[PDB]
């Protein structure tokens, strides 16, 4: 009953749905730039942050830093907590 | 976007097929050479004749969203705006470019 009451959009005297939902982002649109930075001594550390290899290595260390996260059982050994507490010094770091 | 730096509008033509050599069969062109399809296409329908390395984003973009479905001929152009005029929500006058 809700579909049906949301059938009675009659703009298909030439197009159908398709057309009244792909053109329409053609009317209201606007491109977006990248902000490219001078200096190429800054951009030398631009080139290198947004690239496959960095984001990937990025996006595993927060993989690992969640397994990281995931171990703290109940009643675990000095050891282990201090080795945990500074594993989590190492995640710290490389974030910052 | 890749070769446009900013949003002044128009943007340079030299890289037209290339950019579009980047972009999937079913928005793009096939994967055979662009040298028979795409070099005859870009001129087979209508563009709006600016200067020659000034073609703006909102022009290509429709333009490739009329040759995706119903497609016209030659002649009947001003129909499409007609019917944008006649269904098509608000205009807001930017059409006008478009209209050529």
């Amino acid at each position: 009953t809700f579909q049906e009451q949301g059938e009675k959009e009659y703009k298909n005297c030439e197009l159908d749905k398709n057309q009244r939902q792909c053109v329409e982002y053609a009317l209201k649109a606007r491109p977006l730039r990248r902000y490219i930075p001078k200096n190429p001594y800054q951009y030398k550390f631009w080139y290198v942050v947004n690239s496959s290899p960095f984001e990937y290595m990025m996006f595993v260390l927060i993989m690992l830093n969640t397994l990281c996260l995931a171990m703290q059982h109940y009643e675990q050994s000095k050891m282990f907590n201090d080795a945990m507490d500074i594993l989590n010094m190492v995640f710290t770091g490389v974030f910052t | 976007s890749e070769y446009d730096p900013e949003a002044k509008g128009r943007i340079k033509h030299l890289d037209v097929v290339t950019l579009l050599r980047r972009i999937q069969p079913p928005l793009g062109f096939g994967k055979l050479c662009p040298h028979r399809v795409a070099c005859k296409r870009l001129v087979a329908m209508n563009m709006p004749l600016n200067s020659d390395g000034t073609v703006m984003f909102n022009a290509t973009l429709f333009a490739l969203v009329r040759t995706a479905l119903k497609i016209k001929t030659e002649g009947n152009l001003e129909q499409a705006n007609e019917e944008l005029r006649a269904v098509i929500k608000k205009i807001w006058k930017k059409t006008s470019m478009k209209l050529l």
